[PDB]
DNA sequence: ACCGCTGCAAGGAATAGGATACTTGCGGGCTAATGGCGGCGAATACCC
DNA sequence: GGGTATTCGCCGCGTACCTCTCCTAGCCCGCAAGTATCCTATTCCTTGCAGCGGT
RNA sequence: GGAGAGGUA
């Protein structure tokens, strides 16, 4: 969602603002045991200690 | 998005033509220029340097 | 510091950012950043009449900074602009660097030129080779040898 | 997306499954590594930890 | 030419793409790659099993 | 011999006509120039009068590479500020006189 | 009364604007390290 | 100056085999210049007719 | 051709 404050107005005031369903990222799933497929392989991360 | 690909090219070849001015050039001869001493001196007269 | 040390001097700026779609916003930046600088704004996208205005009024210093695309490359006069600001000189042909450096200067007074550099790990290779060739070469004489790195 | 897939493609962590038994997949979901990013070293580790 | 018989003995190593200097005269002598430890370090063999 | 002067724009060929013009200010040389600063009317003269030639020096932008100048003997070509120009405009000129 | 002079209709003419196609450059998007020990030079600072 | 302890960064960090995965790069289109034509439309400049002046 | 993870001895 964006915000732009109008010039002419005081500091800090809305011209409009828009909004829309943007898509950033393919995120991977885990699955039902624990196990992340990236790509064909069947991947894990471990728990780090530090 | 309107910025995406596919423009061709070589519409005209270069090479070739280069070649052949390249090769008329090399071919005939230039022009042997004259000079003037007492000309060319008037004209250095001219420059103020 | 680098503005105020030309406009305390007496004479002219070239701060160049070659982009007309923000320079209009890029003057402004620009503005509050040195509120006491005239800046005036000028591309070769106008409309024919206004760049000469321009050109003219910056001939008889009637203000002190000029943000400009490569216009300036024309190799105009005024001896008076006397500090080059290119604002992101990554993506700018190293021969033409050669012309821009030899816009400033044209007098007696000691020019001024600073090229501003993004970060150096982003930008490309090729430009950073360009960059330590015109950081290392800054003599009269100079510029064949520059072509040779050209 | 860049980032998220270096990491679970490309890390010190996200690794391969031992997948030859029932056993050897739930303990390698639970193995708890002292390595990796912000960690310790393969063979800079005393005699302590 | 000192580029040529050892790049990167000055500070500055003049390079060819990813900022990786290149191999000069000294890189196939220098180290624990170069001709000289190679003969002495393992070769494989032929006639051989495991 | 007819001397052909090139620049890559309408400014420099302002100074050079200038430079040109104040230089040769006692031999009986005539120097003009042409760009897109020019009338048709004034263009329409100075290539037809090139190919007469009592115009000696002729200086220019692009202009000059438009498949229509003639210069009568060509003997001199001069260009300026290199670094443009392509190649196409640079040996299109030497097209016209193959040893200029 | 009738050229003499003026104000307006027109027509062409010239010129801005906005197309197109050509050059230089060059990039952007895009397919194609802070969990260690030892030696040694540097760099000391240190007492003489 | 000048011997002399001292510390600090720069760079070395120690067998053989096996398994698996991650790796970057050139170029087309964009940008900025710049230049040329090409219509168009659009105002501008110049001319010629319509109509009143007058002494 | 390199880096990374493992595993054996």
């Amino acid at each position: 969602r964006l915000v732009i404050y109008e010039r002419e107005a005081p500091e800090g005031t809305v011209k409009d603002i828009k909004e829309q369903e943007v898509y950033m990222g393919e995120i991977p799933l885990m699955t039902d045991n624990g196990t992340f497929v990236i790509n064909g392989t069947e991947r894990v991360i471990v728990s780090q200690l530090h | 998005s309107r910025a995406r690909q596919k423009a061709a090219e070589k519409v005209r070849d270069v090479a070739a033509e280069l070649l052949d001015i390249y090769a008329q050039r090399a071919a005939k001869e230039g022009f042997a220029f004259k000079h003037d001493r007492e000309q060319y001196q008037l004209f250095c007269d001219s420059f103020p340097f | 510091e680098a503005i105020l040390r030309e406009i305390l001097r007496g004479g002219q700026v070239y701060y160049l950012y070659n982009d007309v779609e923000n320079i209009q916003k890029a003057a402004e930046r620009l503005a509050e950043l040195v509120p006491e600088a005239r800046i005036a704004i000028g591309h070769g996208q106008m409309r024919e009449r206004e760049l000469e205005r321009v050109m003219n009024d910056f001939h008889h210093q009637r203000f002190n900074v000029l943000v400009c695309t490569t216009i300036i490359e024309t190799g105009i006069d005024i001896p008076t602009a006397n500090t080059i600001i290119i604002e992101r000189a990554d993506h700018f042909g190293l021969a033409q660097l050669h012309q821009l450096r030899g816009r400033v200067g044209r007098s007696h007074h000691q020019a001024y030129a600073w090229l501003l550099t993004p970060h150096p790990k982003a930008m490309t290779t090729d430009a950073q080779k360009r960059l330590e060739a015109i950081a290392s070469l800054e003599d009269l004489g100079a510029g064949f040898a520059l072509a040779t790195h050209d | 997306s860049a980032a998220v897939k270096e990491f679970f493609g490309s890390s010190q962590l996200s690794q391969f499954m031992d997948q030859n038994n029932p056993l050897s997949e739930i303990t390698h979901k639970r193995r708890i590594s002292a390595l990796g990013p912000g960690g310790l070293t393969r063979e800079r580790a005393g005699f302590e930890v | 030419v000192d580029a040529l018989l050892d790049n990167g003995r000055r500070g500055r190593a003049i390079t060819g793409s990813n900022k990786r200097p290149l191999k000069s005269l000294a890189d196939m002598i220098k180290g624990k790659q170069g001709r000289f430890r190679q003969n002495l370090l393992g070769k494989r063999v032929d006639y051989s099993g495991r | 011999k007819q001397v052909a002067v090139l620049v890559p724009t309408t400014l420099l060929a302002q100074q050079h006509y200038d430079n040109f013009r104040d230089r040769f200010a006692n031999w009986p040389v005539r120097i003009e120039m042409i760009s897109r600063f020019r009338s048709a009317k004034e263009q329409t003269q100075i290539l037809a009068e090139v190919a007469e030639g009592k115009i000696d020096i002729l200086i220019g932008t692009h202009k000059l590479l438009q498949s229509d100048v003639k210069f009568k003997d060509l003997g001199l070509l001069i260009v300026d500020e290199e670094h443009r120009f392509g190649v196409r405009h640079k040996e299109r000129i030497k097209a016209m006189r193959a040893n200029v």
